[PDB]
DNA sequence: TTTTTTTTTTTTGAGCGACTGCACTACAACGTTGTAGTGCAGTCGCTCTTTTTT
């Protein structure tokens, strides 16, 4: 039992400002305060390894393929384009789900997508 | 009922054992045990006397079969003692040694059940079904060697998505609709009939017929649908009935609501606005018209496609589940038990049931309320009502609280309805007298307190000799149980669960500020103990209110620990910062990982350190040069040796010590370590090792391996254990903050209380859910008996006017709903201050209340201690010399034998073909094309191979021209194996020199190095044969790439024998026979024996050149000696 | 048959049930006005146990 403990990890460091500061890096700041710290000053960057393949088809949709699906769909309503053609792209895709569901699932998506777009729309 | 006395019960038919909660029930089982071993009772005794491997015990816990081994072997040779010395000092052993007249045979009986205890027949019950399928597999029908699987999961999710895509996918949209509806995807369907799909299937209540399909039921719903749409357009534009004063004027809008209504039958849910078309509800707010009616008789039952998807899920799942496991051949654990029920269930298994009657004429079944009912089908066919076979249920009705699990009060009810006798244990050896009359006052305030007929509660009786216990305070002595009241009229979950909470925190900093000083003590008689921190123990439910109550213990500076904490390790952040380390490891070039990797708190550095070490070049090249020299041992050594080094270099280990509240990290990094060696010496390559890494900490699965351990017990800690996990276990202090807070059973899944079958109701009617609303308080009630019965000097309640209902203030609480408020309340609704007089009606000397304080004025004292002087033994020597037994390879046109492939595979079959084959016999192609079948090669080179092994018979080998068909089978000896002894190290130099003084080919050839090796050398000669007295050795080489061409002359020879240096190995083959034709021969000369070595390359064979292929050698007869002397001594 | 490099995250709870505000009519007290019950809409708590069998 004779050996030195942990030392606290915020240390002050000498840091001057330089003239020209992108507006870039104040928005990956501003993003994240403690995560600009680590990997931009120190450049420790935490990478955690990629996620496996699934065993199965998508049966629904939720995380990042939702978003995804959610945020090309309103890019989609925002210029009046044909949400069918998008629907027959995703399909082919297999990233939706097979028959029935699949469509309900467009469908519902694009109801909630068109609600946001009549706001959207109404002052662009 | 009656007492239970060990050496007066009656061992014959069927009894009923009834062991009480803290009663010696593993003591009455080795006396019951000792009982059918020696044969005693007299009258109610067993007809004759059974050895160890005729009594069959059943418990369902292995650590209690273990105990209980254990138990019985010290029981044996205690017994076995004082039978041999005929006194004891147990009062039950002198009355054991009362009853038995003789000595000399119970000594000798009870020395051959200690020998024999290695062999007792004391099992599990899925260890019991497996003996007995592997015993009898022909009646049984049971493979001999099948693959347990631990987890049955995975088959079972399978299974659910192939029913889901065989019956989902081709539906059209005006069902797929309905069956989103009922459920997103498979998952939830799993979800929903995971209860139902493990053990027993139950039986559905009103099923569907087997020709329904989904479309039927869809088209039925419709037509049922636009029945109603057409009586509702037929009757439409009139209004007859009188308006009410609650009846507002707006009805009609609500017709207009049901004229929109009726456009198509696509859709599946109806308007709200028929609930008022009710001629029930129009009344109670003069209907006339059936279409009202109509319209009741439509909502009288719900329009639901759920029950008839289930009863196909239930189907066929289970079926998959097992075609795929008969499939595999692999079993399950309660697939050992329906294997044993189907094997009694036909005609021939009777007759195997004969043979476990004459298997074991008893069986004692310990822990009868974990007793499925295929469990006790199996024990009514076997030991029914035959006679001279005894059957004995020892258990408890008041602790079934698995239910959970599998386990059903039914079938114990049923088991206590077929059986005629039972017996219980009045003495009570657990708890103090207090807690033991607080526990029969409490359940004894009203008539049948398990609500059911067939539990009845019984006084238990305290001990004579912990009738001094005593939790004493500074004031006065504090009572048994404490009912901590929380004040105030309605309160919420959380706010209740947080409040009550901190009292207990501000109780436990109490009893230990007050333990400290001498003030709080536990007493036996005049013995004193100061209350430390592991006394107190917090007994909740749920995981949720367990990091509650750790929460609001921490914060007063309390540690606290989880025992129920079954969390894996690889989900925690030491996993992944020993993941960031093995692939800084393995790949230390890239300095992005090995930065990732540096900067994790398992290394602990500071800013200021990462900023010099990104800075400074030099130490990051210090740090890559002993990475890489970390994966230089990981890749000699393993995981466990870099590991050692890693943490033996960087010094962390004394670092997370020194450091408070690093020792749990210590410990984990230490687990993950030993998980990390145990699966890298089943994996060959190293790259997968961090890939197996990273999926168990991709995968939360929890294995028996791969859970969390406890971090420290010196140390003492509050110990939170959940009421399941405390069944049999023993604490001084418990608390209890959370007894009052019950949750309402949802789905109808309940038994009969007539046939005592399991009922799933698929449709929501009332009386399923109130039945099984009634089993919930039942097993709630139980819940409250084990979690109430475990305390030994003091518990405390925390009992508050909880209200699971949605409304803050409605005059009524819902603590009759729970398990405590109907033992409170008597089983009656009241409110807060009805509550507080139930509880101020039942006071005591043991039982008493007090009011919620919320109130803290300092967290703890430490008052740490010194740590003497220690130190560590260092080893003077070397633990070893280098002693090894070792070989000398140790101390080192179209078709043709040219255009033989060259390769040690090759040689081996050469020199397996020239050992096999018999010299004096001419070569048969059909053996040659035999001997190539078994080894493998072409079959074209046969016919030139004969006639190539005829040339090499034909060429002699000798100074005189003697060839190989000459020798007898007498005279030669095929691979002669020889040890040759050496106690000298040694030496190279000395050996070297002694070697080129006299042998002429060590001119070139600079010596080879080797250690000092004293000890064995091994060695394989190839071929000694003696012809006309003269003896001479014989050796193979085959390998012969380089040469194709007649160049294999006598100097292309003598180069290849220096280069390969096989000067060494035939000087110590001539050492070797020199020394064997010494020890055998008596009259031994050198000279006059020894004629030579030789030496035959197969490839180099020639029938023009007799001297080509073979090398013949002489020693100069000085060597010998002189290496005979040095490896002597 | 030869060969070229690359550093950017993003998302995720919703149905059940109560509280209160606003409107709207029904009915009795003083044609009109005050009191009461009901319905629609925005806003807010809450909540989803326990484990071991070779």
């Amino acid at each position: 039992q004779a050996g030195k403990a942990h030392s606290e990890f915020v240390q002050p460091l000498p840091f001057t400002l330089p003239e020209t500061v992108p507006l870039e890096t104040l928005q990956r700041f501003w993003a994240h305060p403690v995560r600009a710290f680590f990997q931009m000053r120190l450049q420790v960057n935490f990478r955690t390894e990629d996620s496996e393949i699934p065993d199965t088809e998508p049966f629904i949709l939720e995380g990042l393929s939702r978003y995804q699906i959610n945020q090309q769909l309103l890019n989609a309503l925002v210029e009046q384009d044909d949400a069918e053609r998008l629907f027959r792209r995703f399909r082919a895709a297999g990233d939706l789900p097979y028959g029935a569901f699949g469509e309900i699932f467009w469908e519902t998506q694009c109801q909630e997508m068109q609600q946001l777009a009549d706001r959207v729309i109404a002052c662009r | 009922a009656e007492t239970l006395d060990p050496l007066r019960l009656p061992l014959q038919g069927e009894r009923l054992i009834e062991a009480s909660a803290g009663t010696g029930k593993t003591f009455t089982i080795a006396a019951l045990y000792l009982r059918l071993l020696l044969g005693l009772g007299g009258s109610a005794a067993f007809p004759r006397p059974l050895t160890v491997e005729e009594l069959l015990v059943v418990t369902f816990t292995e650590a209690a079969t273990a105990e209980l081994r254990g138990r019985i072997r010290s029981n044996i040779h205690e017994l076995r003692i004082a039978c041999l010395r005929e006194t004891t000092d147990n009062p039950l052993y002198e009355r054991l040694l009362e009853e038995i007249d003789d000595k000399a045979q119970a000594a000798q009986w009870l020395l051959l059940a200690e020998r024999q205890m290695d062999e007792a027949a004391v099992f599990t019950i899925h260890g019991f079904c497996q003996r007995m399928l592997n015993l009898n597999a022909f009646e049984s029908g049971m493979l001999f060697e099948q693959q347990l699987i631990e987890d049955e999961s995975l088959l079972r999710y399978q299974a659910c998505a192939d029913f889901w895509r065989r019956h989902c996918y081709p539906l059209p949209r005006e069902i797929a609709q309905v069956v989103f509806e009922t459920w997103k995807g498979p998952q939830a369907l799993l979800r929903d009939i995971n209860r139902y799909l493990q053990g027993e299937a139950p039986v559905i209540k009103a099923p569907p017929p087997d020709d329904e399909t989904l479309a039927s039921r869809h088209a039925q719903i419709v037509a049922r649908i636009d029945t109603v749409k057409q009586q509702w357009r037929d009757a439409v534009g009139e209004l007859d009935a009188l308006i009410e004063s609650s009846g507002i004027d707006r009805r009609k809008f609500n017709r207009s609501n049901q004229a929109k209504w009726i456009d198509k039958i696509s859709a599946w849910a109806e308007e709200e606005t028929n609930s008022y078309q009710l001629p029930e509800s129009l009344e109670k707010f003069t209907p006339r018209h059936p279409l009202f009616e109509a319209i009741d008789q439509l909502l009288a039952e719900p329009l639901s496609i759920r029950d008839l998807v289930i009863t196909r899920a239930l189907a066929e799942i289970r079926e998959t589940v097992a075609r795929e496991k008969r499939r595999r051949g692999e079993l399950g654990f309660d697939d050992m038990l329906s294997r044993l029920d189907s094997a009694l269930r036909s005609e021939s298994g009777e007759v195997l049931a004969a043979a476990i009657r004459t298997r074991f004429p008893v069986a004692m079944i310990d822990e009868f309320q974990d007793t499925d009912p295929q469990q006790y089908r199996i024990f009514r066919r076997i030991w029914h009502h035959q006679p001279e076979t005894a059957l004995l249920l020892i258990g408890d009705p008041k602790q079934a609280i698995y239910a959970f699990r599998g386990a059903d009060i039914f079938t114990y009810m049923k088991a206590r309805s077929e059986v005629h006798a039972h017996y219980t244990l009045d003495t009570n050896w657990r708890s103090a007298p207090g807690m033991v009359n607080s526990v029969n006052k409490l359940f004894s305030q009203t008539d049948d307190a398990f609500m059911f007929r067939e539990i009845p509660f019984i006084p238990v009786k305290s001990a004579g000799k912990n009738q001094a216990l005593r939790f004493v305070f500074k004031g006065e002595t504090q009572p048994a149980m404490k009912m901590w009241l929380m004040e105030g009229e309605s309160c919420g979950v959380g706010d209740y669960q947080s409040t009550m909470a901190q009292v207990c925190a501000a109780q436990i900093r109490d009893w230990l500020q007050a333990g400290q000083r001498g003030e709080a003590l536990l007493m036996n008689g005049d013995d004193a103990r100061p209350v430390r921190a592991s006394d107190i123990s917090v007994l909740v439910r749920s995981r949720q209110e367990a990091a509650q109550v750790r929460d609001a213990l921490t914060l007063l500076e309390i540690p606290s620990v989880y025992l129920s904490n079954r969390d894996s390790v690889f989900e925690t952040l030491e996993a992944q910062e020993m993941l960031w380390l093995l692939q800084a490891v393995m790949t230390p070039e890239r300095e992005n990982t090995l930065r990732s990797a540096l900067a994790t708190s398992m290394m602990g550095l500071n800013a200021l350190d990462i900023e010099t070490l990104n800075n400074d070049e030099h130490a990051w090249d210090v740090v890559v040069e002993e990475f890489d020299g970390y994966r230089q041992i990981w890749r000699k050594r393993g995981v466990m040796p870099m590991l050692r080094a890693l943490m033996s270099a960087r010094n962390i280990a004394e670092n997370l010590l020194a450091t408070a509240g690093g020792e749990r990290r210590l410990t984990d990094i230490l687990h993950i370590s030993e998980l990390l060696q145990e699966a890298g010496t089943q994996l060959e390559s190293e790259h997968a090792l961090v890939r197996w890494l990273s999926q168990h900490i991709l995968e939360p699965d929890s294995n028996a391996s791969s859970q969390q351990m406890r971090l420290e017990s010196d140390k003492h800690l509050v110990q939170i254990v959940t009421i399941h996990k405390s069944k049999g276990l023993e604490y001084p202090l418990v608390w209890l903050p959370f007894i009052t807070n019950f949750r309402v059973q949802e789905q109808a899944f309940y038994h009969d209380r007539h046939s005592f079958e399991a009922v799933l109701d698929l449709n929501a009617a009332p009386e399923s859910v109130d039945l099984a609303e009634a089993e919930r308080l039942a097993e709630d009630l139980r819940l409250l008996y084990v979690a109430l019965t475990r305390s030994v000097w003091h518990c405390s309640l925390g009992v508050a006017p909880l209200v699971r209902r949605r409304g803050d203030k409605k005059g009524d609480t819902d603590v009759h709903q729970s398990a405590l408020g109907r033992l409170l309340q008597k089983g009656e609704p009241q409110d807060a201050a009805g509550l507080r007089t139930c509880i101020e009606a039942l006071c005591d000397d043991d039982i008493a209340w007090q009011t919620a304080q919320t109130g803290d004025n300092q967290p703890w004292q430490v008052n740490d201690v010194s740590t003497a002087e220690l130190n560590a033994k260092t080893l003077q020597r070397l633990p070893g010399d280098n002693w090894r037994v070792t070989s000398y390879s140790g101390l080192q046109p179209t078709l043709t034998p040219h255009q033989f492939p060259r390769g040690a595979s090759p040689g081996t079959f050469l020199h397996s073909l020239f050992e096999d084959l018999d010299f004096t016999q001419p070569v048969d192609p059909n053996w040659v094309r035999e001997k190539l079948e078994l080894g493998g090669f072409e079959s074209q080179w046969e016919p030139v191979l004969t006639e190539w092994i005829t040339a090499v018979l034909q060429a002699p080998l000798n100074e005189t021209g003697v060839s190989l068909s000459q020798l007898s089978a007498r005279n030669k000896q095929v691979e002669m194996e020889f040890y040759l002894p050496i106690s000298e190290p040694l030496i190279a130099s000395q050996l070297d020199t002694l070697i080129r003084q006299f042998d002429p080919l060590s001119a070139g050839c600079p010596p080879l190095e080797f250690m000092q090796v004293r000890g064995m050398l091994k060695g394989f000669i190839d071929l000694v044969f003696r012809h006309e007295g003269r003896y001479y050795l014989l050796a193979y080489k085959s390998n012969w790439l380089g040469e194709d061409s007649s160049a294999y002359t006598q100097q292309a020879m003598a180069a290849a024998m220096q280069a390969h240096r096989y000067d060494l190995q035939y000087q110590l083959y001539t050492l070797a026979l020199h020394r064997y034709l010494r020890h055998r021969i008596a009259d031994y000369d050198y000279e006059h024996h020894f004629g030579g070595v030789i030496y035959l390359f197969l490839r180099g064979v020639d029938k023009e050149h007799p001297q080509q292929g073979i090398y013949t050698t002489r020693p100069n007869a000085g060597l010998i000696a002189l290496m005979d002397e040095m490896f002597a001594g």
